[PDB]
């Protein structure tokens, strides 16, 4: 089973521990020198570079959000908006 | 290092207001006048002159009377030796003889030839319960 | 003296009776629960001052605004004693009453005390309920008091759908006693959830969820 | 108190006098027990008139009973009440007699209607400690308080409208809220079990979130509502109060573990 | 004790609070759905005063030529005396500001206005009033209906809860109950024109602001 991508309910907004989690996740990544997705523009640090990756929306994970009775929320790390 | 204590039953209400002593190592508590009249002092009266230093307080007197009420089915001296050692056949007695010499009271005297002088420290130890409970 | 002081408390027990039955919905007319003490004196009480106890024990109906919700709701009936410490003899009388009338609410409002011989017999005539109630614990409407929201006693189709919207299980709703005073009042079985609508200082409104048990 | 009489402090006092507790002990000076013989002639010489007044089978036991004159004004009760009070205690099986209030002596008199004497001594007692005169019982004491109120005015805004209230050592929700005079909507006790017995699980739990509020407040301190509120609503979703120990929570069905 | 007892709860992501059996301890978190860090202490100045004054700052009387907007504060004042349609909108807008004095009056018996609320309303009025430098000597170029029903379509777009459902909604206006209250009280017609002043590109940067930080205001899912 699963839900679909419509009627999904929960919110469309990232939180910040779905933010922290997916920056550290690409940072972990860049750490290990795997290939950025946007223009460097001088930065060094992969956690920076994962943030800049970030605000161009070219980070290609996903958040599955459970529910309690055991459903699940798919929601692109694109489609999430971040306002914080 | 042995712990006498003297127990006052039945609070501010009660009508059983018994007055109870623990030797040590015997079984249940015992009636203060049945410890009276196992160290030799035996009538009524006596016992409430060891106890009560004046026979104008009709108050502890008074208080007094359910102990009386309690003891009075022994009313001699062997038969109050032989309650105690029935707590804890005439063996029980020289077992009670003994715990009123070497266990009840030993700062006083550990002999044999001492028995009023225990009484009227008992005595005065009622006499300060009582003088607690009168809110005196 | 003792007259007046029995006369109100069974008064105030009796209005309050009246707001509970209308309260789980049943056809009471406001006038009537705010019958004065005058007329109360003037309709139960006799020429010579005692208080006919059993001359104020009626029956209550459903409204339809009641059966488009509880269709399987109905009449009810309040019983006020006149025997202090009831046994089981008045017991097998009321629930004889109630089996020969054929209702499914019956309201047995003593004034002192129920012998356990009598409340032997009390929860085992199906599907009918009797309910035990004193006088004296009636006499204040406690509905009424500040830190009591109100609770609504929903229907069968209302609680699947509140399990169903917040896909939850019966045990992981919040709980309310059986015994618990206000599930006393609305008279709710096992399995009845209730809708507490409570304010809130954050909110103003705040829906909480109880189950009973 | 009543929404009505809210500023007549002259029915709280009355309210006060029929809620705090009073036995026939808290206005007893004495008791004694005597033996006298002829009913209709006693012999102490204050309780002639009495024995005279009072006659316009019995016991030879006597039962008397000598009351605190200032503990009658205190509690503001008659002999009256005391003599009836004993009276429909012991109902036909104790005769009592006593002295109107306007003489110098207050004086209650009582007979039983072998081995009698160290038997009504009981009935004494009895009548010291299972004796209700006036209020209701644990609640050991009852003070008028003037608690300043905010009350909506007529006109519109919110002006200071301060009103009488009864403060009390001693707590019985369950009999004091039926009582007529007060306002039985707005009365409230700092122990919220009994809330929680009385008015539900749901009143139960504001008064148990007031009272931590109240704990947290009175220090100065503020916490924002949310968090008592969880810790309150955790306390009562179990259907009851349950406690933050190993009696409470951690008796619930939750992980072996955890 | 208390950390022990309250360790596996946290909100989630259908704004409930629950336990490690999903067991529900509050069905919208802190019962309105926000975070704690995102709350400050707001007035909510219907609550108080007297009726009359509570008239005199909210009543607008358009066909009354004495209780209606002055031509000087509306730049459409003159054409709008006597308008019975908008009259409509203005009679429902202070019905609903009634509503919410009784509403409120009961929630808070004590009158206390000064509670905690998300979206400080009162800076973001006063950012406005210096962002776009509006002076309080010109008609401002809003309409009645702008004001109004913008206002009412701006509590449609205060989410906490998202479901399509009678009971999610039912809970959604439940929990912006009071905000929405704030919002009303803060954003009637009169207060927007007399005391604010506001334009229109004003007007609706601050419904859009608003908005915004009652967005933020939000609990995230996970909170501990």
């Amino acid at each position: 089973k699963a839900i679909p991508k419509d009627q999904r309910a929960t919110t469309p907004y990232m939180t910040k521990y779905e933010r922290a989690r997916i920056l550290g996740t690409r940072a972990l990544q860049i750490s290990m020198n795997a290939p950025v997705f946007v223009d460097l523009e001088g930065e060094t640090d992969p956690l920076r570079i994962a943030m800049k990756e970030l605000a161009e929306k070219k980070i290609p994970l996903v958040i599955r959000r459970y529910l309690p009775d055991g459903s699940f929320e798919d929601w692109s790390v694109e489609e999430l908006i971040v306002d914080l | 290092i042995s712990t006498l204590q003297v127990k006052l039953y039945g609070r501010e209400g009660s009508s059983a207001r018994t007055i109870k002593a623990t030797l040590p190592y015997i079984k249940q508590d015992i009636p203060i006048v049945i410890i009276f009249r196992a160290l030799g002092i035996i009538p009524d009266g006596e016992i409430l002159e060891h106890i009560c230093y004046d026979v104008n307080d009709w108050q502890m007197l008074e208080m007094l009377k359910p102990c009386v009420e309690d003891g009075f089915v022994i009313q001699d001296r062997e038969t109050a030796l032989d309650f105690i050692g029935r707590r804890g056949k005439e063996k029980r007695i020289q077992y009670a003889k003994d715990i009123l010499q070497k266990e009840f009271l030993p700062h006083i005297t550990q002999l044999e030839g001492f028995e009023s002088r225990k009484a009227f420290f008992l005595g005065y130890m009622i006499n300060r319960l009582l003088l607690c409970a009168l809110d005196r | 003296q003792e007259n007046e002081r029995n006369i109100s408390r069974l008064w105030r027990a009796f209005r309050t009776v009246k707001e509970m039955v209308k309260d789980r919905g049943y056809f009471i007319t406001q006038e009537e629960v705010e019958l004065p003490l005058e007329d109360f004196k003037a309709k139960y009480c006799d020429s010579m001052g005692r208080p006919q106890r059993k001359m104020m024990s009626f029956q209550a109906n459903p409204t339809e605004e009641s059966i488009s919700k509880f269709p399987d709701m109905g009449s009810l009936w309040v019983e006020f004693c006149d025997e202090p410490s009831v046994g089981v003899k008045t017991m097998k009388t009321f629930v004889i009453h109630i089996q020969e009338k054929n209702f499914q609410t019956g309201i047995f409002v003593y004034q002192n005390n129920i012998t356990p011989s009598a409340m032997k017999l009390v929860p085992s005539i199906p599907p009918a309920t009797i309910e035990t109630f004193n006088e004296a614990a009636l006499v204040v409407n406690i509905t009424h008091h500040e830190l009591v929201p109100k609770h609504i006693r929903l229907s069968s189709d209302e609680k699947r759908e509140l399990l169903k919207r917040y896909r939850l299980k019966e045990s992981q709703l919040p709980r309310i006693q059986r015994a618990d005073p206000v599930a006393l009042y609305l008279g709710l079985k096992r399995g009845e959830v209730v809708k507490i609508i409570r304010k809130s200082e954050t909110s103003g409104r705040y829906a909480s969820y109880r189950i009973c048990m | 108190l009543e929404p009505g009489h809210a500023a007549d402090q002259e029915q709280a006092k009355l309210i006060r006098s029929a809620i705090e507790h009073t036995t026939l002990k808290s206005v007893t000076i004495a008791s004694e027990i005597y033996y006298d013989p002829d009913p209709r002639s006693t012999v102490i010489p204050e309780d002639e008139e009495i024995i005279q007044l009072h006659f316009s089978q019995q016991s030879p036991w006597l039962l008397r009973l000598e009351l605190d004159r200032a503990a009658m004004n205190d509690k503001d009760l008659t002999m009256g009440q005391v003599g009836e009070r004993i009276k429909q205690t012991f109902k036909n099986d104790l005769f009592v007699i006593w002295s109107e209030d306007n003489d110098e002596k207050l004086i209650i008199r009582c007979r039983v209607v072998a081995e009698e004497d160290h038997m009504l001594k009981k009935i004494e007692n009895t009548m010291l400690e299972n004796i209700t005169l006036r209020g209701v019982e644990n609640i050991e004491r009852v003070v008028m308080m003037k608690y300043d109120r905010k009350v909506p005015s007529p006109t519109g805004e919110y002006v200071k409208e301060p009103e009488w209230v009864l403060e009390t050592d001693g707590v019985n929700l369950s009999e004091v809220m039926t009582v007529p005079g007060i306002d039985p909507t707005r009365i409230y006790t700092n122990s919220f079990i009994d809330i929680m017995e009385v008015l539900g699980i749901e009143a139960g739990r504001a008064a148990l979130y007031k009272e931590v509020y109240n704990v947290i407040a009175s220090d100065g301190s503020y916490v924002n509502y949310r968090h008592m509120a969880l810790l309150v609503d955790v306390m009562t979703t179990q259907g009851g109060l349950t406690s933050v120990t190993r009696h409470g929570f951690n008796r619930s069905n939750t992980g072996a573990l955890m | 004790r208390l950390v022990k007892a309250l360790e596996d709860i946290m909100v989630h992501y259908d704004n409930t609070t629950r336990n490690s059996l999903g067991n529900v301890i509050q069905f919208i978190y802190g019962e309105d759905g926000m975070d704690a860090a995102h709350i400050e202490k707001q007035s909510l100045d219907t609550i108080g005063g007297s009726d009359a004054a509570f008239e005199k700052r909210y009543r607008v009387d358009l066909l009354n030529t004495d209780h209606t907007l002055d031509p000087s504060l509306l730049e459409s004042g003159s054409e709008i005396l006597g308008d019975l349609k908008l009259q409509v909108l203005l009679d429902e807008e202070y019905k609903q500001l009634v509503k919410d004095r009784k509403f409120l009056r009961e929630v808070f018996v004590d009158g206390e206005a000064n509670w905690p609320l998300p979206v400080n309303i009162r800076r973001i009025i006063q950012n406005a009033q210096q962002t776009f430098h509006i002076d309080h000597t010109k008609p401002s170029d809003l309409t009645i209906k702008d004001i109004v029903l913008g206002v009412k379509d701006l509590q449609e777009n205060l989410l906490v809860l998202r479901g399509k459902n009678e009971i999610i909604q039912n809970a959604q206006r439940d929990a912006v109950t009071l905000f929405c209250c704030l919002l009303r009280s803060r954003l009637a017609t009169r207060r927007v024109l007399q005391e604010y002043r506001l334009t229109k590109q004003a007007f609706d940067w601050v419904l859009s602001n608003i908005e915004a930080q009652f967005l933020r205001s939000v609990v995230h899912p996970g909170e501990m």
